[PDB]
C-alpha cells in the first residue's frame, strides 16, 4: 500500500492472503505415486484446451 | 609435489616472459624453486 | 581474496607476480606487479560481470537441463 | 542420490518463474495464444495461404503439425487458427466457441521426424520418419477422417537412405528437387517432378558424402537453383553447388563452430549472408564472397540450438531456438551500441527480445506469412503457442 | 504473542525470491 | 509373571501419543526395535538391557496439521527391508522405507480420519485400512490398486472402530459406535479370484481402469452384545473377544456352543455368550488391548494409569486371573500395550507424552 508518508514514501506490506500458486503442467503428475511424478522422459496424452 | 602453470590466454596471448623467475610448490616459505627462462 | 601464486623477475626492472583468489571460481590467476601490490589483497565484483561458462560453478541449482539425459535427438 | 532431489528442486523452481512471467506478461505483448495438444509435436510451418472473411476482426490461417505419440496412431495434422486481424475489436476477442480447430489427419506410420510444403505446391509436403525413407503426401486426396484400420497410401514414398535423418529442403526455383540428410552422412536428391509411374518408389537421383559424421542440416540456396550447404557434427560446413559432378569434394568447406553445427539459414533479402546455428551455444555468420571470417558471435544461449530463422517481412531479424526453454530476438543494426551500465546489465545492444513462454526444451517455432511479427512455438510439453510482442520495442 | 509466528510467517517468502534474485541475476 | 518399571521417559511436545508396535519381523538374534506415533511424528528407539532404551530416528509432517492414529511393522518381499505404514486424521496413508529414511508410497481414497491398519498374516502386500467414512477399504501395496470396498446397502452405519484378522487370515470382524458387529469373508471363491486378478495388471496395457469388487451384505451380525461403543475386538482360535466403554471384557462364540463357525447361515440370528472379564475405570472409549504372539497373556491400558493383566491359558475366566502392575508417575491414561515376539518386554504409552516400559521376571 502506498501511504506517502510526508519524507518522502512510505508503504506498509502485508502478506498475500490467496496467492494461488499450485503447479500448472499436466494436472494428473500431482498424485503419480512417488518417483514416477515429474518423469519427464516420455510423451504423454492429455485432453486438450485453450486459453487468452 | 606439484605444481602447475598455463602458457595461453584466452585470446592465444602468451602470458610467459623470458627471465629467471622464483616459485614454490605443494606436496599433495617452506618448499620453493627457482628457474630462468628463454624463448629460442 | 587474493594471495600471491608465482614470483616471476622480468628480465628488465620488473617482477611480474602471479596472483589467485580464495574463491576459486570463473577467475582466471593474474601476473601483477610489485607496483600493484597491496592494492589487489582482495576483490569484489558485481554479478553481471562474471565469466559465463564457469559462473554455474557455484551451483547446480543455478541452471540444469532437465531432461539430463537426452533419449531422442 | 543427488540428482533425483536436485531435479525435484529445479522443477519447483520453473514452476515459480513461470508463474510470476505468465502474472507479468500484459505488459510485455500484444497477443497471448496457448493452446494444449494431446501429443506432442516436433514441426512447424506456417501455409503461406491466408484467408480473412469480412464482417468480423479476425483471419483465417492453417498451420502444418506432426506427432510423436508415445504407443498409438500416429497421424499427420493440419488444424485452423482464428487470428484477430484488427485493431479496435477486442467473449475474448471474437466468437465465443473457438478459436482453434483440427481439420486434417493422415495416418501415419512411425512418428513424424521432419514436415515441410513444398514451395510450387502446398497441397505437396514431404515426411522424415523413424524408417530410412521418404514420404510424400497431398491432403487433398485422403479425408480428414482418418482411416481406422491404420496405415494408408504412402503417396509415392523414396528410397536411397539407410538410417533415419532430419534434413528436408525443396529446391524453391526447380520443381521436384529436394534435398534430405540422414545418419547415413549422405545426402540423397530425389527429383519427383515429374514420376509417371509413381509405385512409391523413387531412389534418390544424386547421393553426396562429404561428411564424415552424422549430418545435421541441408538447406538449398535462396535465389540459386544450383547452391547449397551442408551441415553434419563434424563442426564441417560444406558448400555444395551441384553440377559440378563430385558427391565426395564439395566447392568448399570450413570448420564453422568448435562444437558440432545444427542449424543453418539464409537471410532471404540478401544474397551473401548466412545464419549458422551449432551446439557450441554460440551464433555465426558467413558470406558467399569470402568465408574465412567469422563475422559475429551471439553468446546467450545457455545450452544448446537447434533452430535459426531470418525473418519474412523485416531484413535485419533473425530468431534463435533451443534447449534453455528460452528464446532469443537479436539485432543486426545495434552490433556494439555505447549504453548506459543499467542498459548493459540487461544485456548486450544488439540483442533484441528474449520469449519466456515455454517451461521445456523448445521443440520449434515459426515465422509465418501474412502477419507482421508473429511466432508459434512448440514444446515438448503438449504445448502450442502464439504471441505477438509489444509494439513500442521497435520504433 | 509468540512472535515466532511473525517470524515465521514471513520467513517463508524471503528465501524463496532470495534465491531467485541471484539465479535471475545470471 | 513380574514386570518391573525399569524405565519410563517422555517427549517434549506433551502431546498424547497413541501408537505402540514391535517389529515381529526380527530374524532371530537382532535387537528389539519398536516405534511410536504422537502428534504429527514418529519415533524410533530401540530396547537395550538394563532398561535402556536408545533414540534410533524420527520424522515429523509439518505441511498441514495432523494426529496421527496407527502404525504397522512389515517387509518387503523383494529385498527384505522393514516397512512401517502410518495415517492420522487427514485420511491419507504413507510409506516409509527407514533404510533410507524416506516415504515411498501414498495412498488417499477415505473421507475421513482413518483408525487402524493390519496386514494379512500370510501375505505382506495386503494393507486393511478401517475409516471413519463407514467403509473398509484394502490394498494390494506393490500394484498400487484396491481390491474391495465392504460397506454399502448392509454396512456399518456410525464410524467404523476396529478390526481384527483371524489368527489364519480368511475371516475379519469390525466393531463401531452403532453396537454393531458383522462378519466378513475372504476365503470365497469371488474373492480369491479378485486378488488374483489385483496382483495381475499393468495400467499401460490397458485403457481400462482396474474393476474393484463391492460388498454389500456382512456375513453375520448382531448389536445384542453391548449397549455402548465397541472399540476393538479380538480373534480367539475361533472365539471372540471384545470390549465396551462397561467396563468388562467379554468372550462368546456365533449361534449356540454346538455350532461350527464356518456352517453359520448368514441369517443366524443367536449367539453364544462364554464369560467376561472385569476391571475398573475405563469410562472413556478409544482404549485397545494386545496379546503375545503366543497367546498365554493378556494386557490392558488404564484410565487412572494402573494396569490389569491375565493368562490365557486354562485359567477358568470366572477365577481366570488378576495382575495389576503399578507406579505412582503418571495415571492421566494408557492408550494401548504391545509385546515382542517372545514375552520379554511390555510397552504402554500414557496420555501425557510419555512412554513407560515393564521388564518381566517370569
Ligand atoms: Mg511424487
Amino acid at each position: 500500500n502506498y501511504v506517502y508518508h510526508p519524507k518522502g514514501a512510505r508503504i506498509d506490506v502485508s502478506i498475500n492472503e490467496c496467492y494461488d500458486g499450485s503447479y500448472a503442467g499436466n494436472p494428473q503428475d500431482i498424485h503419480r505415486q512417488p518417483g514416477f511424478a515429474f518423469s519427464r522422459n516420455g510423451p504423454v496424452k492429455r485432453t486438450p484446451i485453450t486459453h487468452i | 609435489f606439484v605444481a602447475q602453470m598455463t602458457v595461453f590466454d584466452k585470446n592465444r596471448r602468451l602470458q610467459l616472459l623470458d627471465g629467471e623467475y622464483e616459485v614454490a610448490m605443494q606436496e599433495m616459505q617452506g618448499p620453493t624453486l627457482q628457474f630462468t627462462l628463454r624463448w629460442t | 581474496h587474493s594471495t600471491v601464486i608465482a614470483k616471476r623477475k622480468e628480465d628488465s626492472g620488473k617482477i611480474k607476480l602471479l596472483l589467485h583468489w580464495m574463491p576459486e571460481d570463473i577467475l582466471p590467476d593474474v601476473w601483477v606487479n610489485e607496483s600493484e601490490r597491496h592494492q589487489l589483497k582482495t576483490k569484489v565484483v558485481h554479478l553481471s560481470k562474471l565469466p559465463k561458462d564457469t559462473a554455474l560453478l557455484l551451483d547446480p541449482n543455478i541452471y540444469r537441463t532437465m531432461p539430463q539425459k537426452r533419449l531422442k535427438r | 542420490k543427488e540428482a533425483a532431489f536436485d531435479d525435484a528442486v529445479e522443477e519447483r523452481v520453473i514452476n515459480e518463474e513461470y508463474k510470476i512471467w505468465k502474472k507479468n506478461t500484459p505488459f510485455l505483448y500484444d497477443l497471448v495464444m496457448t493452446h494444449a495438444l494431446e501429443w506432442p509435436s516436433l514441426t512447424a510451418q506456417w501455409l503461406p495461404d491466408v484467408t480473412r472473411p469480412e464482417g468480423k476482426d479476425f483471419s483465417i490461417h492453417r498451420l502444418v503439425l506432426g506427432t510423436h505419440t508415445s504407443d498409438e496412431q500416429n497421424h499427420l495434422v493440419i488444424a485452423s487458427v482464428q487470428l484477430p486481424n484488427d485493431d479496435a475489436q477486442f467473449g475474448g476477442f471474437g466468437s465465443v466457441s473457438g478459436k482453434i480447430e483440427i481439420e486434417i489427419k493422415i495416418n501415419h506410420e512411425g512418428e513424424v521426424n521432419r514436415a515441410r510444403y513444398m514451395p510450387q505446391n502446398p497441397c505437396i509436403i514431404a515426411t522424415k520418419t523413424p524408417s530410412s525413407d521418404v514420404l510424400v503426401f497431398d491432403y487433398t486426396k485422403h479425408p480428414s477422417k482418418p482411416d481406422p484400420s491404420g496405415e494408408c497410401n504412402p503417396d509415392l514414398r523414396l528410397r536411397g537412405h539407410q538410417k533415419e535423418g532430419y534434413g528436408l529442403s525443396w529446391n524453391p526455383n526447380l520443381s521436384g528437387h529436394l534435398l534430405s540428410a540422414s545418419d547415413d552422412h549422405t545426402i540423397c536428391l530425389w527429383d519427383i517432378s515429374a514420376v509417371p509411374k509413381e509405385g512409391k518408389v523413387v531412389d534418390a537421383k544424386t547421393i553426396f558424402t562429404g561428411h564424415t559424421a552424422v549430418v545435421e542440416d541441408v538447406s538449398w540456396h535462396l535465389l540459386h537453383e544450383s547452391l547449397f550447404g551442408s551441415v553434419a557434427d563434424d563442426q564441417k560446413l560444406m558448400i555444395w553447388d551441384t553440377r559440378s559432378n563430385n558427391t565426395s569434394k564439395p566447392s568448399h568447406s570450413v570448420d564453422a563452430h568448435t562444437a558440432e553445427v545444427n542449424c543453418l539459414s539464409f537471410n532471404p533479402y540478401s544474397e551473401f549472408i548466412l545464419a549458422t546455428g551449432s551446439a557450441d551455444k554460440t551464433v555465426a555468420l558467413w558470406d558467399l564472397r569470402n568465408l574465412k571470417l567469422k563475422l559475429h558471435s551471439f553468446e546467450s544461449h545457455k545450452d544448446e540450438i537447434f533452430q535459426v530463422q531470418w525473418s519474412p517481412h523485416n531484413e535485419t531479424i533473425l530468431a534463435s531456438s533451443g534447449t534453455d526453454r528460452r528464446l532469443n530476438v537479436w539485432d543486426l543494426s545495434k552490433i556494439g551500441e555505447e549504453q548506459s551500465p543499467e542498459d548493459a546489465e540487461d544485456g548486450p545492444p544488439e540483442l533484441l527480445f528474449i520469449h519466456g513462454g515455454h517451461t521445456a526444451k523448445i521443440s520449434d517455432f515459426s515465422w509465418n506469412p501474412n502477419e507482421p511479427w508473429v511466432i508459434c512455438s512448440v514444446s515438448e510439453d503438449n504445448i502450442m503457442q502464439v504471441w505477438q510482442m509489444a509494439e513500442n520495442i521497435y520504433n | 504473542a509468540d512472535h515466532e509466528l511473525f517470524l515465521q510467517a514471513f520467513e517463508k517468502p524471503t528465501q524463496i525470491y532470495r534465491f531467485l534474485r541471484t539465479r535471475n541475476l545470471i | 509373571y513380574s514386570f518391573k518399571c525399569v524405565n519410563s521417559l517422555k517427549e517434549d511436545h506433551n502431546q498424547p501419543l497413541f501408537g505402540v508396535q514391535f517389529n515381529w519381523h526380527s530374524k532371530e538374534g537382532d535387537p528389539l526395535v519398536f516405534a511410536t506415533v504422537g502428534s504429527n511424528r514418529v519415533t524410533l528407539y530401540e530396547c537395550h538391557s538394563q532398561g535402556e532404551i536408545r533414540l534410533l530416528q524420527s520424522y515429523v509432517d509439518a505441511d498441514a496439521d495432523e494426529n496421527f492414529y496407527t502404525c504397522a511393522w512389515t517387509y518387503d518381499s523383494n529385498t527384505s527391508h522393514p516397512l512401517l505404514a502410518v495415517a492420522g486424521s487427514r485420511g491419507i496413508i504413507r510409506i516409509i522405507n527407514p533404510i533410507t529414511m524416506q516415504c515411498i508410497k501414498h495412498y488417499v481414497g477415505h473421507g475421513n480420519a482413518i483408525n487402524e491398519l493390519k496386514f494379512h498374516p500370510r501375505d505382506p502386500n495386503l494393507l486393511l485400512s478401517v475409516s471413519k467414512d463407514h467403509a473398509l477399504r484394502l490394498w494390494n501395496i506393490q500394484t498400487d490398486t484396491l481390491v474391495a470396498i465392504f460397506g454399502g446397502v448392509e454396512g456399518h452405519r456410525d464410524e467404523v472402530l476396529s478390526a481384527d484378522y483371524d489368527l489364519l487370515g480368511e475371516k475379519i470382524m469390525s466393531c463401531g459406535m452403532d453396537h454393531s458387529l458383522k462378519l466378513w469373508r475372504i476365503n470365497s471363491k469371488r474373492m480369491m479370484n479378485a486378488i488374483k486378478e489385483s496382483y495381475d495388471y499393468n495400467p499401460n496395457k490397458t485403457n481400462r481402469p482396474f474393476i474393484s469388487q463391492k460388498i454389500h451384505f456382512p456375513d453375520f451380525s448382531t448389536r445384542d452384545i453391548h449397549r455402548n461403543y465397541v472399540d476393538c475386538v479380538r480373534w480367539l482360535g475361533d472365539l471372540i473377544l471384545s470390549k465396551s466403554c462397561e467396563n468388562a471384557i467379554v468372550c462368546w462364540k456365533p449361534g449356540k456352543m454346538e455350532d461350527d463357525i464356518d456352517k453359520i447361515k448368514p441369517s443366524e440370528s443367536n449367539v453364544t455368550i462364554l464369560g467376561r472379564f472385569d476391571y475398573s475405570q475405563c469410562d472413556i472409549w478409544y482404549m485397545r488391548f494386545s496379546m503375545d504372539f503366543w497367546q498365554k497373556m493378556l494386557a490392558l491400558g488404564n484410565q487412572v494409569g494402573k494396569l490389569y493383566v491375565w493368562d490365557l491359558e486354562v485359567e477358568d475366566p470366572h477365577k481366570a486371573k488378576c495382575t495389576t502392575l503399578t507406579h505412582h508417575k503418571c495415571g492421566a491414561a494408557i492408550r494401548q500395550t504391545s509385546f515382542s515376539r517372545d514375552s520379554s518386554i511390555l510397552i504402554a504409552v500414557c496420555d501425557d507424552a510419555s512412554i513407560w516400559r515393564w521388564d518381566r521376571l517370569r
